């Protein structure tokens, strides 16, 4: 669908949930 | 979902848990990808060792859901399935090769703050992201241990070489499926446990910061044990059949 993979509650209100940092550190350790 | 925590509200609005009708029972997880159709894993409804075959008539979903033993209204909602396809290649006398099933909710469902789709892969986001040590996520309710949470449960594992994945086990493994987990001599702990098959294995795009769902929870040896991984529904080498039934089917 068009609006896909976007949280009301998070992505939209810009905010981060608790633990969604950890996956976006080990993305960029693997040079 | 072993070695997990709560997931905050709203933090997995793609979540549908699957029931049997009657009696009624909590069977698997699995995600919700357009307002019209649910992803889960073909073991989930059909394993002729078992003399399971479920089919739409048998079965229902509960989406937007939080906790497993308290009725969420004006926030949860349940669905009846119009129909129910199951990969032609399923596997399931051997090694559970392409877990994967779609099913069609009868009306639309309604989006919400607690009730959004997830996204399907591209060869791109698949190519970027499906790669050692890169985290995915992993949901569901069922077993905290080898004993069932009222709470979602939410757990990080990071996706291991194939290589190790296949020394790890005597089952044999096909590109159809990847595995996810930490290491013994990694300090950290966690997997999918009974009752989280079905459910999705997401991962937050650095490139769009969508999450897409790269795998499905398909089948372990234990859970939660030293050397060994959860192996995962590959979603993407799956697309071709996905995209066929979407496409296909209704609209
Ligand atoms: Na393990």
């Amino acid at each position: 669908e068009a609006d896909c993979g976007l949280r009301p509650l998070f992505e939209k209100k810009s905010l981060e949930d608790k633990t969604e940092r950890a996956l976006l550190e080990s993305y960029i350790a693997g040079r | 979902i072993v070695a997990g925590s709560d997931a905050e509200i709203g933090m997995s609005p793609w979540q549908v848990m699957l029931f049997r009708k009657s009696p009624q029972e909590l069977l698997c997880g699995a995600s919700l990808i357009s307002d019209r159709w649910v992803l889960t894993a073909a073991h989930c409804l059909l394993y002729p060792p078992w003399d399971k075959n479920f089919t739409e008539n048998d079965l229902l979903v509960r989406i937007g859901k939080h906790s497993r033993t308290r009725y969420e209204r004006n926030i949860e909602k349940i669905s009846m399935l119009e129909k129910i396809y199951i990969h032609p290649r399923y596997n399931w006398r051997e090694n559970l090769d392409r877990d994967i099933a779609l099913m069609k909710l009868k009306k639309p469902v309604a989006f919400s703050d607690y009730i959004h789709p997830v996204c399907l892969p591209d060869r791109e986001t698949a190519a970027s992201l499906l790669q050692a040590g890169y985290k995915g996520r992993v949901t569901g309710w069922g077993n905290l241990k080898e004993g069932q949470p009222s709470v979602l449960q939410v757990v990080n594992l990071p996706i291991v070489e194939r290589p190790v994945c296949k020394d790890s086990t005597r089952i044999r493994i096909t590109d159809n499926m990847f595995c996810a987990g930490y290491k013994p001599d990694e300090g950290k702990r966690g997997d999918a446990c009974e009752g989280d098959a079905g459910g999705p294995f997401v991962m937050k795009s650095p490139f769009n910061n969508r999450w897409y769902q790269m795998g499905i929870v398909s089948w372990g040896e234990g859970c939660d044990r030293d050397g060994k991984y959860g192996f995962y529904t590959h979603v993407f080498r799956l697309k071709k059949w996905i995209q066929k039934v979407i496409d296909q089917f209704g609209e």
